[PDB]
RNA sequence: AAACUGCGAAUGGCUCAUUAAAUCAGUUAUGGUUCCUUUGGUCGCUCGUACUUGGAUAACUGUGGUAAUUCUAGAGCUAAUACAUGCCGACGGGCGCUGACCCCCUUCGCGGGGGGGAUGCGUGCAUUUAUCAGUGGUGACUCUAGAUAACCUCGGGCCGAUCGCACGCCCCCCGUGGCGGCGACGACCCAUUCGAACGUCUGCCCUAUCAACUUUCGAUGGUAGUCGCCGUGCCUACCAUGGUGACCACGGGUGACGGGGAAUCAGGGUUCGAUUCCGGAGAGGGAGCCUGAGAAACGGCUACCACAUCCAAGGAAGGCAGCAGGCGCGCAAAUU
RNA sequence: CUCUCGGCCGAAGCGUUUACUUUGAAAAAA
């Protein structure tokens, strides 16, 4: 359970950080 | 027994107040733990909530930290020299928080000689033992000698600490409360604070 | 061997007290001559000293070494049966059993 | 020197002033970094607190206290204790039977930080609530405004 | 007193239990649990006073000891168990499901739901904190602690929990324009749309809500529970849609119902 | 059955003696503490006989003492989720420092670099101290989380030697056979629930034939400590001379427990509230404690003061302001 | 009410501050 939850949250956190950085990049570029 | 309540005190105006209830369990107090210097002796106290308080009655060692070098080591406690709150504590050699004590310097000297590979605390007579000679004059390769020579750039200590190392004893200040946690922990005095406490000790004599 | 006894008022003898007469002690759990009724209860009880004197109603004795003959009431009787060990390790120790 | 007036050494607990450095950086200036914090609620930190050298553990800006509770106001009446003053709060109490009011007052002992200087008797002070600092002190001075007669 | 109190006087019980005065001296003191004593509904009160299944307290115990009642999918045998807001009660013997939702009068209502809906619940995020090894933790209004939540979820938001696994499926953010219900105060049981939020540093925040009919009111921030996004709730609503009627129009509705009866 | 173990007995019930910014009521705070239990989260995260370890004690069987008690003494047996002691496994490694040696570039060469590395020490969560950098949150942390050097109490933190019900799948196999489902109990630490405890602002009846009070023995504030579950003259040492008061301080009285409320009342108001709900206090008067998460507990203990029971005079045992009931008191109040 | 910065509104300063009045919230049951 610990391993599975850690892996799933790692994937979710990567997705969230990528989304936030992409939106910030779009705001800066415009 | 010993009560530390607030309703036995006079009012702000100065008039006295009549109590409306007797002494309660949660307002109790306990006799002081006069911690001396000697072989370790600690008694546990059952406190409110079922927890424990370690009531140290005798202590002789503790871990102190050299902050500038960030070197924490376990060293024995030798004597008590100064106490800001009361000088009677110095006479009876009582270990309390913020008291100034003397500790041994050997582990700090060992770490310093193993790190910078320079003499420290040695007499000018240059007498040596082969173990210390191979600790200081060991055969190292080019890469390791390069790191040691670079470390030798920052190897410098104030005259006060060097004199204390020559004496074999350092001045330290205790930061933990021995009567509450059962251990005497602190830090080595250095800098302006060391000068202040040296002046206080000299003026006391 | 001197186990214990009772003086002429019926009070028992305690090992610790070293006197010829009675004393009053505050007894708690783990003490002989007392049995608490509540958790943490203590009570003041009168206890006779350990020193043997002439003012004793009864004195207790335990035979440790046997003599030439055997008392007709004490020794010649056959030993009675008793409960056997209940823990497995004590069974093995009594009967010298191996693990197999 | 001037700061060190007690038998014990007066230090700011959260600042480490024994950090070793090269001999070139020692010659420049022996300027200890000051510890201060923003207390919130729109109150600004006085410049004397940031640039000062005083030591006060009960100061709302450079000490170990927390401001939470009620924010009150008063007029300075007495300045004779060490780092603490006495202010007076005036109000009117309503009597239902006569449909009128009566004048009443209260006295408060509050802690005054060394950052606030040039405080005279008769000027307005805004204080905030904190944990009990002594037997009778529960408030700390947050702002000082001068009297109407200031020139 | 010298310690915790174990009794509850009947007249000192919460008034939304609708207990009568002459039945007895005591009232069932709720056990410690997910919900507060003043904001819960004991199992016995719901089981004998609301549903009329049992007549005495003994029959409630006889029902409970047969392991028939489930709260949030778990069997509870305690007859004073504190059941609170947005909880699911299942009786498989009769095949019934209920959800505890306040009515417009500020009382818990007997609200039957589809067994498909009984698989999830809504929770309000109460606390967000990072624990050992840098693991985020989320604490809800019903004492549930969930590890590794979505990084976008903050306090005062709503999360949907699947009762079987106890894991977040999705969430609703606390923003103006969403649907909310009041869980305490004078406006308890009312449903509306958030209009604006007033921030008072060092004090309580005030939030304004407007219902479907256009009536406006305000509450504290702690008394608001976000139900759905926009105008669409994520749960089924009771008979009243959350609109509080005045006494005059309640009388008018009652008279109209009486006239049409017969 | 009995006895050991566990839990409760700190709730409830009674009374209003004390108590005049005290209690209490409304309003805030704990970013200054503790918290049985319920609910949820963690519980191979530590690299260092286990196919189950040890000694006793009751109940029981026998022998007894005292005028007397819910007094107990000796002897013979036997258990644990009582009392103790202690492994394996995961365990392959990973990461921080020490680092003999081995290579790869530039250099004529020194020298300037980039890697690999055997051998040693440390390692997880809690505890104490020092230092460094700045995931998530607050109006505000000396917050949470991270890193580094150590420490870690023998009156000793955790890391399961416990119980029940259904019992099945797998192997070169018939074994040391391997695996597996629901629960019960226990436990270090977070969160929650029930609280408790200290604080903020405002508010109380008569009395000046009570006008100055407090500070030797803490009264007001500062510094460092002790004690305490925490904040604080709570206490200690060294210091400053402070603090309150006609807006009534201080003292005295109250046939004064405080409110939600009650009687009378055009509108104002006057009087009452021991009494079933919410807080407080007490168990003949004081004081000191054990156990426990929680008591300065009294249908717990230990003393003194006042009463008072049995006695074989050596001793033993007491607390109805709990329900009935009895004496006394009174104008004044019910069934052992 | 006021410039600025962000999406007419949003943030921030408001008000020299109160007293008063009118709202709103929190306010045990009996
Ligand atoms: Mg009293
Ligand atoms: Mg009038
Ligand atoms: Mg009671
Ligand atoms: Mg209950
Ligand atoms: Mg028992
Ligand atoms: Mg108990
Ligand atoms: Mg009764
Ligand atoms: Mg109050
Ligand atoms: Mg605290
Ligand atoms: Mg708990
Ligand atoms: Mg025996
Ligand atoms: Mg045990
Ligand atoms: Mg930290
Ligand atoms: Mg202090
Ligand atoms: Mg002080
Ligand atoms: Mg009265
Ligand atoms: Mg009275
Ligand atoms: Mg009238
Ligand atoms: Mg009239
Ligand atoms: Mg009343
Ligand atoms: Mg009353
Ligand atoms: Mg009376
Ligand atoms: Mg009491
Ligand atoms: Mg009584
Ligand atoms: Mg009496
Ligand atoms: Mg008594
Ligand atoms: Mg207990
Ligand atoms: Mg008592
Ligand atoms: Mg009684
Ligand atoms: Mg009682
Ligand atoms: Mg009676
Ligand atoms: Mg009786
Ligand atoms: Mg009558
Ligand atoms: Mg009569
Ligand atoms: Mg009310
Ligand atoms: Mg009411």
């Amino acid at each position: 359970k610990n391993k599975e939850e850690a892996a799933e949250y790692a994937k979710l956190l990567a997705k969230r950080m990528k989304e936030a950085k992409e939106k910030r990049q779009e705001q800066i570029a415009k | 027994g010993i009560s530390r309540d607030n309703w036995h005190k006079r009012r702000k105006t100065g008039g006295k107040r009549k109590p409306y209830h007797k002494k309660r369990k949660y307002e109790l107090g306990r006799p002081a733990a006069n911690t001396k210097i000697g072989p370790r002796r600690i008694h546990t106290v059952r406190v409110r909530g079922g927890n424990k308080k370690y009531r140290a009655l005798r202590l002789d060692v503790g871990n102190f930290s050299w902050g500038s070098e960030c070197c924490t080591r376990k060293t024995r406690i030798i004597d008590v020299v100064y106490n800001a709150s009361n000088n009677e504590l110095v006479r009876t050699k009582t270990l309390v928080k913020n008291c100034i004590v003397l500790i041994d310097s050997t582990p700090y000297r060992q770490w310093y000689e193993s790190h910078y590979a320079l003499p420290l605390g040695r007499k000018k007579g240059a007498k040596l033992t082969p173990e210390e000679e191979e600790i200081l004059n060991k055969k190292r390769s080019k890469k390791i000698q390069k790191k040691y020579d670079e470390r030798k750039k920052n190897a410098k200590i104030s005259s006060l600490l060097e004199e204390q190392f020559q004496q074999g004893k350092l001045l330290a200040c205790i930061a933990s409360r021995p009567g509450q946690c059962g251990r005497a922990d602190g830090y080595v005095l250095e800098g302006k604070e060391l000068e202040f406490y040296l002046r206080k000790i000299k003026a006391r004599k | 061997r001197i186990s214990g006894g009772n003086d002429k008022q019926g009070f028992p003898m305690k090992q610790g007290v070293l006197t010829h007469g009675r004393v009053r002690l505050l007894l708690s759990k783990g003490h002989s001559c007392y049995r608490p009724r509540r958790t943490g209860e203590r009570k003041r009880k009168s206890v006779r000293g350990c020193i043997v004197d002439a003012n004793l109603s009864v004195l207790n004795l335990v035979i440790v070494k046997k003599g030439e003959k055997d008392i007709p009431g004490l020794t010649d009787t056959t030993v009675p049966r008793r409960l056997g060990p209940k823990r497995a390790s004590r069974i093995r120790k009594l009967f010298n059993l191996s693990k197999e | 020197a001037d700061i060190q007036t007690e038998r014990a050494y007066q230090k700011q607990p959260t600042i480490f002033q024994n950090k070793k450095r090269v001999l070139l950086g020692e010659t420049g200036k022996e300027k200890l970094p000051r510890y201060y914090k923003n207390i919130g609620l729109g109150f600004k930190t006085p410049k004397e607190a940031i640039e000062g050298t005083y030591i006060d553990k009960k100061c709302p800006f450079t000490g170990n206290v927390s401001i939470r509770g009620r924010i009150l106001s008063g007029v300075v009446t007495k300045m004779k204790m060490q780092r603490t003053i006495v202010i007076r709060r005036d109000y009117l109490h309503y009597i239902r039977k006569y449909n009128r009011f009566e004048k009443r007052h209260k006295n408060m002992s509050v802690h005054l930080s060394p950052c606030f200087r040039d405080v005279q008797i008769g000027d307005i002070v805004t204080v905030g609530e904190c944990r009990p600092l002594s037997k009778t002190v529960r408030f700390n001075v947050l702002k000082v405004t001068k009297a109407a007669g200031t020139k | 007193a010298r310690g915790p109190k174990k009794h509850l006087k009947r007249v000192a019980a919460p008034k939304h239990w609708m207990l009568d005065k002459l039945t007895g001296v005591f009232a069932p003191r709720p056990s410690t649990g997910p919900h507060k004593l003043r904001e819960c509904l004991p199992l016995i009160i719901f089981l004998r006073n609301r549903l009329k299944y049992a007549l005495t307290g003994d029959e409630v115990k006889k029902i409970c000891m047969q392991r028939f009642i489930k709260i949030d999918g778990k069997v509870r045998t305690d007859i004073t168990y504190p059941a609170g807001f947005m909880d699911v009660i299942s009786i498989d013997k009769t095949g019934e499901n209920f959800r505890l939702i306040y009515d417009t009068k500020g009382r818990f209502a007997v609200h039957r739901i589809t067994p498909e809906e009984a698989k999830y619940k809504l929770c309000k995020v109460r606390k967000i904190f990072v624990g050992t090894k840098g693991i985020p933790h989320l604490v809800t209004h019903d004492a549930r602690t969930i590890r590794y939540p979505d990084p976008l979820i903050k306090v005062n938001d709503t999360i949907q929990i699947d009762l079987e696994t106890g894991k977040i499926t999705d969430f609703i953010k606390f923003d103006t324009g969403n649907l909310c219900m009041v869980t305490g105060g004078a406006n308890l049981g009312r449903i509306g749309v958030i209009t604006n939020r007033e921030r008072h540093p060092g004090s309580f925040d005030v939030v304004h809500v407007k219902d479907a009919n256009g009536n406006s009111f305000a509450t504290r921030l702690s008394n608001i529970f976000v139900i759905g996004k926009g105008n669409k709730p994520w749960i089924s609503l009771p008979r009243g849609k959350g609109i509080r009627l005045t006494i005059a129009e309640e009388r008018d509705k009652r008279l109209a119902a009486k006239q049409s009866s017969g």
